[PDB]
DNA sequence: ACTACTTGCCCCCTCAT
DNA sequence: AAGTAGT
RNA sequence: UCGAGGAGGG
C-alpha cells in the first residue's frame, strides 16, 4: 500500500540510470539492474521508508564519450525529499553545481518545483540544468516498440552531414526541444540527432532531426 | 503577337511589396478627375477624365494613346487618383491596429526595447512573421512608452532610453474605425487616419524592419492609402450590347462612387467645413475605397448595386473555385480539345483511341514544312478541309494565316520550307485521353488515333478499369498536343502500355475483363476441344502468328486442339508461370492453378487470378519480362482469340439460372425455420430476466448482438446451400467462377434469402411508438418485424420486406452522396499538400524549399512499378529445417556437398579453408535470420521487393536446358565470391564518402538478405542445379533489373502519393467498433483534437499471456468507477442520536463500529454492481474516509450484511453543506481506475511467436481494449507490457513517446484505414504523407492551418485556400517567391522544374563537329 | 558563383539516362529536325522527325548535354553519348 | 471561456442590364 | 455547421 | 457579345 509506492520510485531510479548510461556517462549494467530488495536495503530508514537525499549521485563521462565530446563535463543528479521543492533547496543544489563546477545538473522533483525555484534554472551558465518529474520517469519511453535508436551527433559529425548533403540547417527535419526523447538525451538546440529505425522497404533507414 | 526587340526572359523571382503613393503618381499616365466615363456629349469619345485619358482602348482604332498599339497589345496603362484624405486599406486594419499597439503615439518609437529580456530574445527570431507575433504579444500590454528603464548592471540606478512620456491607449476596432481609451474615469477618442499616418511615418527603420517590414518594398506607412491606382479598361471592360448603349463594369461604377465621394470631401474641405459634416463624408470615402477592394466585410452592410445585388469586389475576383487563381490560372479552358460519348471495341489495340471523322476533320496539328513531308502536306492542302486526310490552315513565315475554306488560292498553294501546315488529326497521332474525375495519373493516358466513323470515342475494354469508364452514357475528353516535343512527352511518358503496371499498388492496373474473361475460362476448360475448321480461323486472327499450325493434342480418329492449346498461341515465348491455387498437385486434378512453360499452358483453368489485375499474374509477368509493347499486344491477341471463340460458342444468362431446384428450397426454409426458432428462444430468455450481459454491454445490446448473428449467419447458410445446389452449367456460377461479375452474396440474395436490413448498424428502429410499422403489435422484436427479409429476389418481397429493404438502400445512397464531397476535398488537400515533392538527382526527396522529406525515396530508392511480392525464404520453419537447407559442412561426410551435385565434390571434402568460407556464409545467413525477425516481428515472409529472383532463375533453368543429373561446374568460391561481389554492384547512391556509402548499405540491406537467402550454396547446387554459365547469367540479370528498378530523379512522388491515397479513399463503401475509413481519415488528416473512438490497446507482462485472472486483475486495476456506478440511492435522515438510531435496519452495525451532526446521510449500494467490481465495502468506506479525513464520520455495514448501507455525519447551521457533500461524493470522488478510462473489454488476440524449436506458432494472449485515453498514467501500471501499449490517439503518442513514435503510429492508423476496406496501397505513399506531416517536428495538419502556413512561396500557398489574405500578407511583408514551386510556374506559364523540366538541355559545339 | 559546376571527375549522379531525360531529348531533337536542322545519321528512308531522333539516340550522334541541377544550384553536365540507355 | 473565422470533378432552359 | 485560431 | 437562378448527365 505504502509498499507499492516505493516500487515506482525504484522504477524511476532505474530509468534514470538507463538515461545517464545512454547520454554517455560511465554507468555499469549492474547499477542499472539494481534489484528490488537491494534498493530498500540502501535507501530506507528504520521504518522502511525511502530516504531520497541518499539517492543523489554524481556521474563521470566514459572514455569514448570524452573522445567524441572532449567538453562533456561531469553530471550531478540530486533528488529531493520534500514533495514541493522550495527555492532553498534549489539554491543549495545550484550553488553546489558551480561550487563543484559541473557542466550538467539533473533535478528530479517529486510533485512540483515552485515557480520561485525554477527561476534559477539558467542562473549558472555555462552550465545547464534539467528538471524531471518523478512520474514521467517511471517508464523509460525509449524501450517502447515505436521509439527507434536516437544518436546525438558531434559538431563535426553534423558539419559533415550538412556538407555531404548540401544542406542549410533549415532544410533538415526538426525535433522539438521539449520532445520526450530530446529531453531524455539532454538534447540542446542545434544538436542534430541521428535516427536509425528499421524499415520494410530496406532493412534499416537512417534519418536525422535537428533540435527546435 | 507582333515582334519585339526586347530580350525575352523568364520570371525567376516575384518580389512582393506595397505601393508608395509616390510610385503610383510616378507610373500614373492620367490624373482621373471625372466620374463621367463618356464624352458627356455621348459622341463616342471618352472624356479626358476617367476612361481612356491615355489609359488604353475600348474601340477598334490605334488607341492606348500612350502605346499607339491597339488591343491584343497595350496590356493596359494605369492612372491615379489623389485622395483628399488618407483612408485605411481594408486588408490591413487588422495589422495597422496590431502595429498601433506596438509603437508609441506622438513618439514613433517601439514600446519595448533591447533593454528588455523577453524582447531581445523575441527580437532574435530569424523568421519575420513569427517575430512580429512575439513582438505584438509582448507589446500589446505595455501602455506607457517608458522613458527610463532598470539597466542590465543594476536595477537600483536605472538607465534612460529617450522615451515618450505619454500613456498608450487601449485600442478597439469599431467597423472600419480605430478607437482608443486612456487613463477617475477614461476618455475615448477615435484615431484619425492621418494621426496613424504621421506616427507610422516616424517609426524608426530598425523598428519596422524588426516588425517584419521592408525599408524599400513595404514601409508600414503604405498600408494607408494616399494615392489610389486606377486600373485600365482591360481590368474593368465596357460592354456593347447595342450601339448607343454601353454597359460599364461593376468596378468602373464603384470607382465613380469613390470619385464622387472624393470631390464631395474636397469641396467640403476647401469651403466652410462643419466638423461633423466632413468627418462623415470621410467615413463614406473610407467605405467606398474599402468595399471597392472587399465588399464581403464581416458585420457590415454590403455595398449594393442599384438592382440590390452587391458589387463584386476585387477580392471576390481572385477567391474561390471559380475565381482568378483556381479557375483561370491553376485551370483553364483550352483549345484543341474534344469530347463525346464513349463506346467499346473488341477490335482496337489497347493503346488506340477511336476518333470519329467529324472530330478528326476539326482538330488540327501544325506540321512544319520540311522536305520529308512537303509532298504529303501539299496533297493535304489540295484535299482541303472537307475530305478527311486534309488541312484547314497554312501559316507563312510572314505570319498572316491562309484559310483553305475561302482563300482564292487554296487550289494552287505552292508550299515553302519553314511554312506551317495545320493538317487534320491523322491515324497514329498521339493524343491525350481523359475521363473525369481524374483521380490518379492513369485517368489521363496517351493513345494512338484511329480515325473511324459514328461520333463515339472507342476504347479497348482492358483500359476501362483505370479510367473508371462504363458505357452507360459517359463522355471522355481528348487533347491534341501541338509541339513535336509534347507529342514525345505523350508517347514516351503517358503512353498506355507504360502505365500497365502501376506504382500505386505495385501491380497491374489493366486486365482481361467482361466477355473475354468469361470466355477464356470456358475456352480453357479441360473438355473444351476445337475442330480444325475453327482452329485455322483462331490462328489467322492472331496478327503476330508465325504461320505454324501447332500439332493437335489429339490426333487419333480426328485431329482436335485444346482450348488451352490455341490460347497458348497468344502467349509469347520465354514466359513461365507457376501458381498452386489450393489442393493443386503437379497433376492438378481439379485443373486448379496455373502452369505456363515457355509460353505454353501446361495445366490450369485461366481466369481472373491469371489474366486480371493480379499481383503475380500473366500481365505483370509479360510486362516485366518482354516489355510494355509486347504486353499491350498480348491484350489484343487474347481479346481476339477469346472474343472470336466466344462469338461462336455463345453465352447467356436466364432466370432459370436462379432456380433453387426443389428440395434445396425445402432444406433452405427448414434452415430459416430453425433460425426463427432460435431467436424466439432467446426472446423468452431475455423476457424472463434469465440472460446475462457480457461486460460493458447492455442486456438489450447483448440480445440484439446475438439475434443479428443468428439471422445473417443463417442467411449465409442458405447461401452456401444454393451455391452448392447450383450445377456447374449455371451461367451465374460460371461468371462467378471466371471472376467476370458476381459474387457469393449475389447468388444468395437472388436465389435463397436476402437477409437482415440495417440502418445505422442496428435493425429497423421503432419509427412509430414501440413498433416498426402499424401492421405490427407493439414491442415486437421478432425477426420479420425488425427488418429480416426471408424471401429471395426470385420469390418476391412482402410489402414489409419491400419497405425495410428500401430503407436499407436509402442508407447506402445517402452514404455515397454525403461522402463524395468529403473524399473529393480530402483528395484535393492531399494533392495541394504534396504537390511540390519530387526526387532530386541525389535521391533525396525534397519540397520546393529543398527541405528533405525523405533521404532516400521510400527508404529504398525504388520505382514502385518495378516491385513484386516475393518471399524471404530464411525467416520461417524450424531452426533445423533451416540448417538442413542452408548448412554445408565440408568436414562431415553426412553434411557435405554430395559429389553428385558438382565436379570438385570429392576433392573438397575436408578442405579447411573452403569450410572457413562456407562457415562465414552460414554465419551471415543466421545473422540475416536474426535481423529479419527483428524487423518483421510476426514472422511475415512475403514482402514487396525489386527483383523477382524466382522468375530470373526459372528463366535460367529454361534458357540453358538444365538437367537435374549432371554435376555443376561451379566452385564454392564461384558462388560465394560471385554473390559477395554482386552485392557491391547493387547501387542506389553513389557518393564517395562514408555517409553516402553507409546510406547505400542501409538502402540495400533487406534486398541483400533476400539475395543471400536465395543464392546460398546448397540452394544453387541442390535445388537450382545451376551452371557457371547460368549462374553468371543470373548475376548479370539481377544487376541489370536492379539498376532498372531505382527511381528516376524527376518522379513527382508527391502528387503520386496523394493520388495513390485519395483514389482508394473514393472506393470506400463503408462503414471493437471504431470509427471507419472515410470519417477516420478525415479525423487523421485534420489532426483531430477530439477524436470519436479513443481506444487504448494494453498488452500485459510477458509471463502472463494465458493468465486470464491476471487480465481480470488489470481490468479492475485500470477501469474507472465512481460511487455513482454502485449507488442505488442516497437519503438524508434526521437521526439526532449518534449512539441510537431511528431506522431499525440500522440498529445493528452501530454498537459494532464502537460532538457530531444530528443529520444522517445514508447510502444504499447495489450488491450486483459491487460484485461486477469485486465489492470490498471496506475499500469504499476507507476511500470516503480518506477523502474527507477528519471532517466526515463514516461507518458502513459489513461485506455480507443483507442490505449495503453507508452512514455519514459531519463533525465540529446551513445543512445544504450536506446537500452539496452528497453530489461531491457521487460525482467527484473515484474508487479505483484511471481517469478517462470507461469500458475495458478482454479480448484474446491471436499472436504468432517463435517456438523454442524455431518455427512460428500461434500463442494467443489476453489483451484489454479500452474506451478512453490516459497514456501517461496507464503506462506506469504494474503487470502490463509498457513497451507494447498502443493508442489510436497518435496525438498522445507524439506527446508521451516522441515525434518518431508518433510518425509510426500515424502510419499504422492510415494503413489500418486503407486495409480495413480490403485495399492495398504501397508503403512509400502513405510513408511519404506521414513524413510530410511529421518533418517539421510536430503534427502538421493537411489543412489551411497546417501546411499552408509553411514558408513555401506565396503564390503556391494562395493557390490553395485563404488566397487574398495570403497575398495581402505577402505584400506587407515583402515576401520573395523562388518560383521553385510547380504552382508558381503554372501561374507564370513556364516549364515547371518537374520531370522533363528538372534539368536544362545544352548544345555542345565540340560534339557538333565530331559528328561532321 | 559559377563554382556551381561540379567537375567531371567528381560527378556522383547516375550514369544512366532517366525517362524524362530520354523523352526530353527525343522531343527536343524531333523539334529541331522538324525545323530543318542538320541531321547526323543516314536517314535510310526514315521521314518522321521522332523516328529520326530515335535513330540519332540509337547511335549516340545527338550533340546535346543534360545539365542536372542539384537542390542548391550545383549541377553536373552529362553528354547523351556518356549516358547509358537501358530504357 | 468566448469570439472570429474559412470553406466545402467535368459536362439544357428562363430570366433580366 | 464543423472545426479551429485567435482575443 | 453581361451574369445570376433553376433543372439534368456519369
Ligand atoms: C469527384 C470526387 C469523387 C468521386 C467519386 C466518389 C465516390 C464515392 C465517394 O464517397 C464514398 C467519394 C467520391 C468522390
Ligand atoms: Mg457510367
Ligand atoms: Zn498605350
Amino acid at each position: 500500500e505504502n509498499e507499492r509506492n516505493i516500487s515506482r520510485l525504484w522504477r524511476a531510479f532505474r530509468t534514470v540510470k538507463e538515461m545517464v548510461k545512454d547520454r554517455g556517462y560511465f554507468i555499469t549494467q549492474e547499477e542499472v539492474e539494481l534489484p528490488l530488495e537491494d534498493f530498500k536495503a540502501k535507501y530506507c530508514d528504520s521504518m522502511g521508508r525511502p530516504q531520497r537525499k541518499m539517492m543523489s549521485f554524481q556521474a563521470n563521462p566514459t572514455e569514448e564519450s570524452i573522445s567524441k565530446f572532449p567538453d562533456m563535463g561531469s553530471l550531478w543528479v540530486e533528488f529531493c525529499d520534500e514533495p514541493s521543492v522550495g527555492v532553498k533547496t534549489m539554491k543549495t543544489f545550484v550553488i553546489h553545481i558551480q561550487e563543484k563546477n559541473f557542466q550538467t545538473g539533473i533535478f528530479v522533483y517529486q510533485n512540483n518545483i515552485t515557480p520561485s525555484a525554477m527561476k534559477l534554472v539558467p542562473s549558472i551558465p555555462p552550465a545547464t540544468i534539467e528538471t524531471f518529474n518523478e512520474a514521467a520517469l517511471v517508464v523509460n519511453i525509449t524501450h517502447h516498440e515505436l521509439v527507434p535508436k536516437h544518436i546525438r551527433l558531434s559538431s563535426d559529425e553534423k558539419r559533415e552531414l550538412l556538407k555531404r548533403y548540401r544542406l542549410k540547417e533549415s532544410q533538415l527535419p526538426r525535433i522539438q526541444r521539449a520532445d520526450p526523447v530530446a529531453l531524455y538525451l539532454g538534447l540542446k538546440r542545434g544538436e542534430v540527432v541521428k535516427i536509425i529505425r528499421k524499415s520494410e522497404t530496406s532493412g534499416r533507414y537512417a534519418s536525422y532531426r535537428i533540435c527546435m | 503577337q507582333q515582334y519585339s526587340s526586347a530580350p525575352l526572359r523568364t520570371v525567376k523571382e516575384v518580389q512582393f511589396g506595397l505601393f508608395s503613393p509616390e510610385e503610383v503618381r510616378a507610373i500614373s499616365v492620367a490624373k482621373i478627375r471625372f466620374p463621367e466615363t463618356m464624352d458627356e456629349t455621348q459622341t463616342r469619345a471618352k472624356i479626358g477624365g476617367l476612361n481612356d485619358p491615355r489609359l488604353g482602348s475600348i474601340d477598334r482604332n490605334l488607341k492606348c494613346q500612350t502605346c499607339q498599339e491597339g488591343m491584343n497589345e497595350c496590356p493596359g496603362h494605369f492612372g491615379h487618383i489623389d485622395l483628399a484624405k488618407p483612408v485605411f486599406h481594408v486588408g490591413f486594419i487588422a495589422k495597422i491596429k496590431k502595429v498601433c499597439e506596438c509603437v508609441c503615439m506622438h513618439c514613433g518609437k517601439l514600446l519595448l526595447d533591447e533593454h528588455n529580456e523577453l524582447m531581445r530574445q523575441a527580437l532574435a527570431i530569424k523568421d519575420s512573421k513569427k517575430r512580429f507575433a512575439a513582438i505584438w504579444t509582448l507589446c500589446k500590454t505595455k501602455m506607457v512608452c517608458e522613458t527610463d528603464v532598470p539597466s542590465e548592471d543594476d536595477p537600483t540606478q536605472l538607465v534612460s532610453r529617450g522615451g515618450c512620456g505619454n500613456t498608450q491607449p487601449t485600442i478597439r476596432k469599431d467597423g472600419l474605425k480605430l478607437v482608443g481609451s486612456w487613463k477617475d474615469e477614461p476618455e475615448l477618442r477615435v484615431l484619425s487616419t492621418e494621426e496613424i499616418l504621421n506616427i507610422f511615418k516616424h517609426i524608426s527603420v530598425k523598428d519596422f524592419t524588426s516588425l517584419g517590414f521592408n525599408e524599400v518594398f513595404s514601409r508600414p506607412e503604405w498600408m494607408i492609402l494616399t494615392c489610389l491606382p486606377v486600373p485600365p479598361p482591360p481590368v474593368r471592360p465596357s460592354i456593347s450590347f447595342n450601339e448607343s448603349q454601353r454597359g460599364e463594369d461593376d468596378l468602373t461604377f464603384k470607382l465613380a462612387d469613390i470619385l464622387k465621394a472624393n470631390i464631395s470631401l474636397e469641396t467640403l474641405e476647401h469651403n466652410g467645413a462643419p466638423h461633423h459634416a466632413i468627418e462623415e463624408a470621410e467615413s463614406l470615402l473610407q467605405f467606398h475605397v474599402a468595399t471597392y477592394m472587399d465588399n464581403d466585410i464581416a458585420g457590415q452592410p454590403q455595398a449594393l448595386q442599384k438592382s440590390g445585388r452587391p458589387v463584386k469586389s476585387i477580392r471576390a475576383r481572385l477567391k474561390g473555385k471559380e475565381g482568378r487563381i483556381r479557375g483561370n490560372l491553376m485551370g483553364k479552358r483550352v483549345d484543341f480539345s474534344a469530347r463525346t460519348v464513349i463506346s467499346g471495341d473488341p477490335n482496337l489495340e489497347l493503346d488506340q483511341v477511336g476518333v470519329p471523322k467529324s472530330i478528326a476533320k476539326t482538330l488540327t496539328y501544325p506540321e512544319v514544312v520540311t522536305p520529308y513531308n512537303i509532298d504529303r502536306l501539299t496533297q493535304l492542302v489540295r484535299n482541303g478541309p472537307n475530305e478527311h486526310p486534309g488541312a484547314k490552315y497554312v501559316i507563312r513565315d510572314s505570319g498572316d494565316r491562309i484559310d483553305l475554306r475561302y482563300s482564292k488560292r487554296a487550289g494552287d498553294i505552292q508550299l515553302q520550307y519553314g511554312w506551317k501546315v495545320e493538317r487534320h488529326i491523322m491515324d497514329n497521332d498521339p493524343v491525350l485521353f481523359n475521363r473525369q474525375p481524374s483521380l490518379h495519373k492513369m485517368s489521363m493516358m496517351a493513345h494512338r488515333v484511329k480515325v473511324i466513323p459514328y461520333s463515339t470515342f472507342r476504347l479497348n475494354l482492358s483500359v476501362t478499369s483505370p479510367y473508371n469508364a462504363d458505357f452507360d452514357g459517359d463522355e471522355m475528353n481528348l487533347h491534341v498536343p501541338q509541339s513535336e516535343e509534347t507529342r514525345a512527352e505523350l508517347s514516351q511518358l503517358c503512353a498506355v502500355p507504360l502505365q500497365i503496371v502501376s506504382p500505386q499498388s505495385n501491380k497491374p492496373c489493366m486486365g482481361i475483363v467482361q466477355d473475354t474473361l468469361c470466355g477464356i475460362r470456358k475456352l480453357t476448360l479441360r473438355d473444351t476441344f476445337i475442330e480444325l475448321d475453327q482452329v485455322l480461323n483462331m490462328l489467322y486472327w492472331v496478327p503476330d502468328w508465325d504461320g505454324v499450325i501447332p500439332t493437335p493434342a489429339i490426333i487419333k480418329p480426328k485431329p482436335l486442339w485444346s482450348g488451352k492449346q490455341i490460347l497458348s498461341v497468344a502467349i509469347p515465348n520465354g514466359i513461365h508461370l507457376q501458381r498452386f491455387d489450393e489442393g493443386t498437385t503437379l497433376l492438378s486434378p481439379k485443373d486448379n492453378g496455373m502452369l505456363i512453360i515457355d509460353g505454353q499452358i501446361i495445366f490450369g483453368v485461366v481466369e481472373k487470378k491469371t489474366v486480371g489485375s493480379s499481383n503475380g499474374g500473366l500481365i505483370h509477368v509479360v510486362t516485366r519480362e518482354k516489355g510494355p509493347q509486347v504486353c499491350a499486344k498480348l491484350f489484343g491477341n487474347i481479346q481476339k482469340v477469346v472474343n472470336f471463340w466466344l462469338l461462336h460458342n455463345g453465352f447467356s444468362t436466364g432466370i432459370g439460372d436462379t432456380i433453387a431446384d426443389g428440395p434445396t428450397m425445402r432444406e433452405i426454409t427448414e434452415t430459416i425455420a430453425e433460425a426463427k426458432k432460435k431467436v424466439l428462444d432467446v426472446t423468452k430468455e431475455a423476457q424472463a430476466n434469465l440472460l446475462t450481459a457480457k461486460h460493458g454491454m447492455t442486456l438489450r445490446e447483448s440480445f440484439e448482438d446475438n439475434v443479428v448473428r443468428f439471422l445473417n449467419e443463417a442467411r449465409d447458410k442458405a447461401g452456401r446451400l444454393a451455391e452448392v445446389n447450383l450445377k456447374d452449367l449455371n451461367n451465374v456460377k460460371q461468371m462467378v467462377m471466371a471472376g467476370s461479375k458476381g459474387s457469393f452474396i449475389n447468388i444468395a440474395q437472388m436465389s435463397a434469402c436476402v437477409g437482415q436490413q440495417s440502418v445505422e448498424g442496428k435493425r429497423i428502429a421503432f419509427g412509430f411508438v414501440d413498433r416498426t410499422l402499424p401492421h405490427f403489435s407493439k414491442d415486437d422484436y421478432s425477426p420479420e418485424s425488425k427488418g429480416f427479409v426471408e424471401n429471395s429476389y426470385l420469390r418476391g418481397l412482402t410489402p414489409q420486406e419491400f419497405f425495410f429493404h428500401a430503407m436499407g438502400g436509402r442508407e447506402g445512397l445517402i452514404d455515397t452522396a454525403v461522402k463524395t464531397a468529403e473524399t473529393g476535398y480530402i483528395q484535393r488537400r492531399l494533392v495541394k499538400a504534396l504537390e511540390d515533392i519530387m526526387v532530386h538527382y541525389d535521391n533525396t526527396t525534397r519540397n520546393s524549399l529543398g527541405n528533405v522529406i525523405q533521404f532516400i525515396y521510400g527508404e529504398d530508392g525504388m520505382d514502385a512499378a518495378h516491385i513484386e511480392k516475393q518471399s524471404l525464404d530464411t525467416i520461417g520453419g524450424s531452426d533445423a529445417a533451416f540448417e538442413k537447407r542452408y548448412r554445408v559442412d565440408l568436414l562431415n561426410t553426412d553434411h557435405t556437398l554430395d559429389p553428385s551435385l558438382l565436379e570438385s565434390g570429392s576433392e573438397i571434402l575436408g578442405d579447411l579453408k573452403l569450410q572457413v568460407l562456407l562457415d562465414e556464409e552460414y554465419k551471415q545467413l543466421v545473422k540475416d535470420r536474426k535481423f529479419l525477425r527483428e524487423v518483421f516481428v510476426d514472422g511475415e515472409a512475403n514482402w514487396p521487393l525489386p527483383v523477382n529472383i524466382r522468375r530470373i532463375i526459372q528463366n535460367a533453368q529454361q534458357t540453358f536446358h538444365i538437367d537435374h543429373t549432371k554435376p555443376s561446374d561451379l566452385t564454392i568460391k564461384d558462388i560465394v565470391l560471385g554473390v559477395k561481389d554482386l552485392q557491391e554492384n547493387l547501387l542506389v547512391l553513389r557518393g564517395k564518402n562514408e555517409i553516402i556509402q553507409n546510406a547505400q548499405r542501409d538502402a540495400v540491406t533487406l534486398f541483400c538478405c533476400l539475395l543471400r537467402s536465395r543464392l546460398a550454396t546448397r540452394r544453387v547446387l541442390q535445388e537450382y542445379r545451376l551452371t557457371k554459365q547460368a549462374f553468371d547469367w543470373v548475376l548479370s540479370n539481377i544487376e541489370a533489373q536492379f539498376l532498372r528498378s531505382v527511381v528516376h530523379p524527376g518522379e513527382m512522388v508527391g502528387v503520386l502519393a496523394a493520388q495513390s491515397i485519395g483514389e482508394p479513399a473514393t472506393q470506400m463503401t463503408l462503414n471493437k467498433k471504431v470509427t471507419s475509413g472515410v470519417p477516420r481519415l478525415k479525423e487523421i488528416l485534420n489532426v483531430a483534437k477530439n477524436m470519436k473512438t479513443p481506444s487504448l490497446t494494453v498488452y500485459l507482462e510477458p509471463g502472463h499471456a494465458a493468465d486470464q485472472e491476471q487480465a481480470k486483475l488489470i481490468r479492475s486495476a485500470i477501469e474507472h468507477t465512481t460511487l455513482k456506478s454502485v449507488t442505488i440511492a442516497s437519503e438524508i435522515y434526521y437521526d439526532p442520536d449518534p449512539r441510537s438510531t431511528v431506522i431499525p435496519e440500522d440498529e445493528e452495525i452501530i454498537q459494532l463500529h464502537f460532538q457530531q451532526s444530528p443529520w444522517l446521510l445514508r447510502l444504499e449500494l447495489d450488491r450486483a454492481a459491487m460484485n461486477d467490481k469485486d465489492l470490498t465495502m471496506g475499500q469504499v468506506g476507507e476511500r470516503i474516509k480518506q477523502t474527507f479525513k477528519n471532517d466526515l464520520f463514516v461507518i458502513w455495514s459489513e461485506d455480507n450484511d443483507e442490505k449495503l448501507i453507508i452512514r455519514c455525519r459531519v463533525v465540529r447551521e446551513e445543512d445544504h453543506m450536506l446537500k452539496k457533500i452528497e453530489n461531491t461524493m457521487l460525482e467527484n470522488i473515484t474508487l479505483r481506475g484511471v481517469e478517462n478510462i470507461e469500458r475495458v473489454v478482454m479480448m484474446k488476440y491471436d499472436r504468432k511467436v517463435p517456438s523454442p524449436t524455431g518455427e512460428y506458432v500461434k500463442e494467443p494472449e489476453w489483451v484489454l481494449e479500452t474506451d478512453g485515453v490516459n497514456l501517461s498514467e496507464v503506462m506506469t501500471v504494474p503487470g502490463i507490457d509498457p513497451t507494447r501499449i498502443y493508442t489510436n490517439s497518435f496525438i498522445d503518442i507524439m506527446e508521451v513517446l516522441g515525434i518518431e513514435a508518433g510518425r509510426a503510429a500515424l502510419y499504422k492508423e492510415v494503413y489500418n484505414v486503407i486495409a480495413s476496406d480490403g485495399s492495398y496501397v504501397n508503403y512509400r505513399h502513405m510513408a511519404l504523407l506521414v513524413d510530410v506531416m511529421t518533418t517539421q517536428g510536430g503534427l502538421t495538419s493537411v489543412t489551411r492551418h497546417g501546411f499552408n502556413r509553411s514558408n513555401t512561396g506565396a503564390l503556391m500557398r494562395c493557390s490553395f485556400e485563404e488566397t487574398v489574405e495570403i497575398l495581402f500578407e505577402a505584400g506587407a511583408s515583402a515576401e520573395l517567391d523562388d518560383c521553385r514551386g510547380v504552382s508558381e510556374n503554372v501561374i507564370l506559364g513556364q516549364m515547371a522544374p518537374i520531370g522533363t523540366g528538372a534539368f536544362d538541355v545544352m548544345i555542345d559545339e565540340e560534339s557538333l563537329v565530331k559528328y561532321m | 558563383l559559377k563554382e556551381k559546376a561540379i567537375p567531371k571527375d567528381q560527378r556522383a549522379t547516375t550514369p544512366y539516362m532517366t525517362k524524362y531525360e530520354r523523352a526530353r531529348i527525343l522531343g527536343t531533337r524531333a523539334l529541331q529536325i522538324s525545323m530543318n536542322a542538320p541531321v547526323f545519321v543516314d536517314l535510310e528512308g526514315e521521314t518522321d522527325p521522332l523516328r529520326i531522333a530515335m535513330k540519332e539516340l540509337a547511335e549516340k550522334k545527338i550533340p546535346l548535354v543534360i545539365r542536372r541541377y542539384l537542390p542548391d544550384g550545383s549541377f553536373e553536365d552529362w553528354s547523351v553519348e556518356e549516358l547509358i540507355v537501358d530504357l
